[PDB]
């Protein structure tokens, strides 16, 4: 409720780059703080490269331009090794056009992960058009770069990993492990994927595209009842098994009938603890998720987005409005059905698309939470509540909304699609929340006050 | 087998 | 110490306002000699004993009075806008704030009314022997629906899946048969208007044999981009204001909304028509729709819908039904050979109910319906919104119930059985003041 919502900072990427389609603090050091951006509709500089995808850094101290491009990769696409000489016909072996990198954006202390889930390649056998996925890696602040595409190996096509899309969605943990959704390995069952920074470099090799890094943690295909699940559809971290080892929460939007369910990993070697199951169908139940203790126990609690929950209004119509379901950790564990649920109030709003923990907004000693909803409003701009926490976990009713102060042009804003908070860039003492709205290609950072 | 489209 | 007099009404608009069982009194010398104001507001029972003649009491009462009520059609050609099925059409209430107005609505189910039937077929590879045997669905299905309705129509769509990574292989190879080197699969397809709805059976096989099979990746099959098109493209496909029936026939699962993300389409559906030479245009843009948006426009356009499934997926069809009104589901074979009776099982469930629903209200506005139906079976609560098992001619009847507590200016609402195009119109006035 502190937060600056009538005088927010604006931020401004190109046109029709969905430049705030992902947002992240970028912190290598207490000084020099900066956000960053990612716009994976945005044009580069790479020979041959339609709308490559850019991420943005823009550091704190506006004037007067803020952000500026990060060079991942400055190479087009790279070449068929078996046919440049061939009889005729030079063939590329990978696509990097429209691959939407920064689609995804992350980063943990000096590193940055950004990846690009529509990226795709031949391999370098029978020609294919595998969406393997890919992530570039920034270590040690920006002094060397490296790619890390775990999907692109030697299992190619649907029935393998090759449209496992990769980086779809993505998180560090507090140690910086990454950790990668891929929500189409072996016909869309889903995999999650991890390895920590060390072993993705002391197995880097550029020259082979096909990389296999030593120590990879990864679930495994099952059998075919599986398939169209999308696990790692979205994926957050937190401690929920007794350990100093934070856990994979990751969302199964379809899986179970459609009527999707949440599932949460053992951090050490990936095998499955917990199991939470939606209430309706097709109401992507797992479409979001995110962890924090949201009532000052110590203990993580879980979050769960369902945004096309369905439900009835008291004069007997039906609306989409959407819904967050909301599990409390106990020492003896969790309860298999959620302790409360947040609803949505405006039709089509898709309530539960984004959820970020703010950390305690008010500092009375308890976390709070955001969550948009990309279609509220009066307009249908977009919007972003603030939930308070408390003895009892989060507060039936928000304490804050903020909503764009722009007007409504002719197209959907996406207010509130992407955010990220829980960290304090001006150094006042108080937690700040980047909001996204990528519809307009801007992106949105406010500010607590005391 | 037979995933997908009809793929066995 | 009833409510009229712990509310201290200053004037008599308050006193109406504040309960229903409650009167003002304006006669003097009803007042004892140290009364406040206060007091001219009481129940109507308790003024008559204070000492206070009816001339004195005013009491404005909620009234009720018929604007149309055209009759239920009779046996003695008849165009269906000729035709009433339910009255009256129009009608005025006004409120008194807290007490409730009661009319009775009469639903008859017409005779030989029309009946307008869309075939919507899955065309992917999972699919091959299914179209074997849909060359005779034509000649085959008119020729059974005449013992149903001396007028049908009938239409035939066909889809497969968005058009794009990573539902479909995008090799310039694969694009041009998604299937092996045997087949002979067409190039994948949103969306495609087949035929139109018509009358004359003949075009219906030759049309139909004339589709070849396409291909895809995914098991689950993009059917709901097609069925919103279908829904919202009126008169492209020809619907009439009759009985409409979507059939829905696939061997898998479904895509909806929040899937699009994988291949880029972040655009919700915008529930309008995108047809360019009766070919769906923009699924590489819109999102598919939510099951919820489907719900909206199937009912909004009066569409009916039937599942015509494999038993494989008839968990999840069922459930699908559960969400959808005015839908049926039915087990599907292998070669599509009992599509027929299929439908006409699925036709005789759904037209044996009528069920009404109505538009928003204002706040303090409050609906409630008692249903009776035959048999002297009763409905009440949400059950009042419904009669099952009804025939051809015969009757049904609803009490409806409209309470208002809040104070707005003259609001209207419609109450619409699902699937036909004929509403009520009720129209409220608000008793704030005395006359
Ligand atoms: C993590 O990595 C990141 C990225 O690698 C890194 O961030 C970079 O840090 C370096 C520091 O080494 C930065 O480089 C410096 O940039 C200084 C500022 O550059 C801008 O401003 C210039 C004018 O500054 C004057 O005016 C301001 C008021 O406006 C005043 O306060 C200043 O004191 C000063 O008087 C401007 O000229 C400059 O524009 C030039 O440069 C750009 C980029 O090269 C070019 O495109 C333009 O055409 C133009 O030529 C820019 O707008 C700058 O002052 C400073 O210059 C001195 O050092 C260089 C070193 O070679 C000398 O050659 C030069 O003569 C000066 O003595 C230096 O260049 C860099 O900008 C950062 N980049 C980003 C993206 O953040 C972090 O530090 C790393 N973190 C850690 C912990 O390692
Ligand atoms: C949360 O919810 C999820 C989803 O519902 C649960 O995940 C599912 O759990 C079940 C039960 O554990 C899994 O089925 C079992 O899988 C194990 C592990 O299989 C692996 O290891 C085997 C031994 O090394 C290996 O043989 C397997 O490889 C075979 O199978 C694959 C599958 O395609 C095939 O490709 C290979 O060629 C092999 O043929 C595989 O690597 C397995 O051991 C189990 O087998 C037992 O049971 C079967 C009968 O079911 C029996 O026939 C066997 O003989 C054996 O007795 C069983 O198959 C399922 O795979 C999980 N699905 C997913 C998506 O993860 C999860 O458990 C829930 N968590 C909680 C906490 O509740
Ligand atoms: C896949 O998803 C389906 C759908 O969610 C799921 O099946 C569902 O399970 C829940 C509970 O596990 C069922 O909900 C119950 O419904 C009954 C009435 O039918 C109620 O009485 C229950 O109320 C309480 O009482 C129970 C004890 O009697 C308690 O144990 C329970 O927790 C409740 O507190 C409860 O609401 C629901 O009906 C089914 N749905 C269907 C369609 O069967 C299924 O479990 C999921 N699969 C997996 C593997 O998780
Ligand atoms: C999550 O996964 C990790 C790794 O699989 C689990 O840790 C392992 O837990 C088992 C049982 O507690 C430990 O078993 C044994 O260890 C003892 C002493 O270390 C030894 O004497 C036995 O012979 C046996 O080997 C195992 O050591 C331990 N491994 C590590 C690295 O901690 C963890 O328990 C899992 N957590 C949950 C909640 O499932
Ligand atoms: C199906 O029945 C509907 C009505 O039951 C027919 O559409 C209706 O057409 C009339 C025009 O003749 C529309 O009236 C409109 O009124 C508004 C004001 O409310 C005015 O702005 C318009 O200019 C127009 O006069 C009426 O709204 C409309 N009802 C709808 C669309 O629900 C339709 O023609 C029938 N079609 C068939 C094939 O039978
Ligand atoms: C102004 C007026 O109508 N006053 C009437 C009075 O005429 C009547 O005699 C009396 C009996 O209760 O009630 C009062
Ligand atoms: C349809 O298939 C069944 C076997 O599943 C067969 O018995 C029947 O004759 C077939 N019908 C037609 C019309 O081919
Ligand atoms: C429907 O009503 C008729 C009376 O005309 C009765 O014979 C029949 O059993 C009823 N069917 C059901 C399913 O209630
Ligand atoms: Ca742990
Ligand atoms: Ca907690
Ligand atoms: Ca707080
Ligand atoms: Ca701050
Ligand atoms: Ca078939
Ligand atoms: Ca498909
Ligand atoms: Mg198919």
């Amino acid at each position: 409720f502190n937060l600056d919502a009538e005088a927010p900072a604006v931020l401004s990427g190109p046109p029709g780059s969905f430049f705030g389609f992902s947002v992240e603090f970028y912190r290598p050091g207490t000084d020099g703080v900066s956000v960053l951006v990612g716009a994976p509709k945005a044009n580069t500089s790479q020979p041959g490269v339609l709308q490559g995808g850019a991420v943005y850094l823009c550091p704190w101290g506006a004037s007067p331009t803020q952000c500026t491009p990060i060079e991942f990769d400055s190479k087009g696409s790279r070449l068929l090794e078996s046919s440049l000489s061939s009889s005729e016909g030079e063939e590329p072996v990978e696509y990097k056009s429209l691959q939407w990198f920064g689609a995804t954006v992350r980063a943990h202390g000096s590193s940055i992960l950004a990846c690009a889930p529509l990226y795709s390649w031949r391999t370098e056998k029978e020609p294919l058009s595998d969406p393997v996925g890919t992530c570039y890696l920034s270590t040690d602040n920006f002094t060397r770069i490296l790619e890390y595409a775990p999907c692109r190996s030697d299992f190619s096509w649907a029935a393998g990993q090759g449209y496992c899309q990769g980086g779809f969605s993505a998180e560090f943990t507090k140690t910086g492990r990454v950790v990668l959704g891929g929500p189409g390995s072996y016909f869309w069952q889903g995999q999650i994927l991890s390895a920590t920074q060390e072993q993705i470099a002391e197995s880097y090799y550029p020259e082979y595209l096909i990389n296999l890094v030593q120590g990879q943690l990864q679930t495994r295909q099952a059998s075919s009842i599986y398939d169209d699940s999308y696990l790692g559809y979205s994926v957050a971290v937190g401690e929920f098994s007794g350990d100093d080892t934070e856990d994979f929460v990751a969302g199964v939007p379809k899986g179970n009938l459609t009527y999707g369910y949440v599932t949460i990993l053992n951090g050490s070697d990936i095998r499955s603890l917990y199991n939470f199951s939606g209430e309706q169908m097709a109401s992507y139940f797992g479409y979001a998720v995110a962890a924090t203790d949201v009532n000052g126990d110590g203990l993580d609690d879980l979050l769960v987005g369902a945004p096309l929950l369905m439900d009835r209004t008291p004069d007997g119509r039906p609306q989409e409005v959407g819904r967050v379901y909301v599990y409390l950790q106990h020492p003896a564990g969790i309860e298999p059905t959620p302790t409360l649920t947040l609803t949505g109030h405006d039709e089509f709003g898709r309530f539960g698309s984004s959820l970020t923990p703010l950390g305690d907004l008010d500092q009375d000693g308890y976390n709070d939470v955001a969550i948009g909803a990309p279609f509220g409003g009066e307009t249908q701009q977009g919007v972003v509540f603030v939930f308070p926490g408390g003895p009892g976990g989060l507060g039936s009713k928000p304490s804050q909304v903020l909503q764009p102060l722009w007007a409504a042009s002719h197209t959907p804003d996406f207010f509130g699609s992407a955010l990220r908070g829980g960290r304090d860039l001006d150094g006042n003492g108080y937690p700040d929340l980047i909001v996204g709205s990528f519809g307009v290609d801007k992106a949105v950072v406010y500010r607590g006050r005391p | 087998a037979c995933r997908g489209d009809g793929w066995c | 110490e009833n409510r009229c007099l712990k509310a201290n009404a200053k004037s008599c608009g308050e006193c109406i306002q504040a309960g229903p069982n409650c009167g003002w009194c304006t006669n003097s010398t009803f007042l004892q000699e140290g009364m406040p104001t206060s007091a001219r507001c009481d129940d109507l029972e308790a003024l008559k004993k204070k000492g206070c003649p009816p001339d004195d009491i005013e009491n404005p009462r909620g009234s009720k009075d018929i604007k149309k009520n055209k009759n239920v059609t009779n046996r003695s050609k008849l165009k269906p806008e000729d035709i009433t099925q339910i009255q009256p059409q129009q009608l005025v209430l006004r409120l008194r704030s807290g007490e409730p107005q009661t009319f009775t609505l009469k639903f008859k189910r017409a005779e030989d009314y029309p009946i307008d039937l869309y075939y919507l077929m899955d065309l992917s590879y999972s699919m091959k022997d299914d179209l074997e045997n849909v060359k005779s669905l034509g000649t085959d299905l008119m020729n059974e629906m005449r013992r149903i309705t001396s007028d049908f129509r009938i239409g035939f769509g066909s889809f497969v899946e968005k058009t794009v990574m990573p539902y479909i292989s995008t090799t310039p190879a694969k694009l041009r048969n998604p299937c092996t080197s045997e087949q002979n699969c067409t190039t994948p397809f949103s969306y495609k208007n087949v035929l139109s709805l018509t009358n004359k059976g003949e075009v219906f096989n030759e049309l139909v044999g004339k589709q070849r099979i396409s291909g895809n990746l995914d098991s689950p099959e993009g059917g709901f981009d097609a069925i919103m098109q279908v829904a919202v493209c009126g008169s492209l496909i020809g619907w009439r204001n009759v009985t409409r029936l979507l059939v829905f026939s696939t061997d898998a699962g479904f895509h909806f909304a929040g899937d699009g993300k994988l291949g880029g389409i972040v655009l919700p559906n915008d529930g309008q028509c995108h047809l360019e030479n009766n070919m769906y245009t923009m699924s590489h843009y819109y999102d598919y729709p939510s099951i919820a948006h489907l719900v909206q426009k199937l009912s909004e356009n009066n569409i009916q819908t039937i599942f015509a499934v494999t038993e494989e997926f008839q968990p999840v069809y069922k459930e699908l039904k559960n969400l959808i009104p005015k839908s049926a589901v039915g087990t599907l074979s292998a070669n599509s050979s009992n599509v027929i009776q299929l439908i006409i099982d699925a036709y005789n469930s759904l037209s044996s109910e009528v069920i009404l629903e109505n538009g928003k209200l204002s706040e303090g506005v409050t609906i409630s319906y008692k249903s009776y139906c035959k048999n002297g079976v009763n409905g009440t609560g949400e059950n009042g919104r419904k009669c099952s098992n009804i025939s051809i001619g015969d009757e049904v009847q609803f009490e409806i119930s409209i309470t208002s507590n809040k104070c707005p200016d003259s609001d209207s609402f419609k109450i619409r059985p699902l699937g036909f195009t004929e509403e009520v119109e009720v129209i409220l006035q608000y008793i704030c003041e005395c006359e």
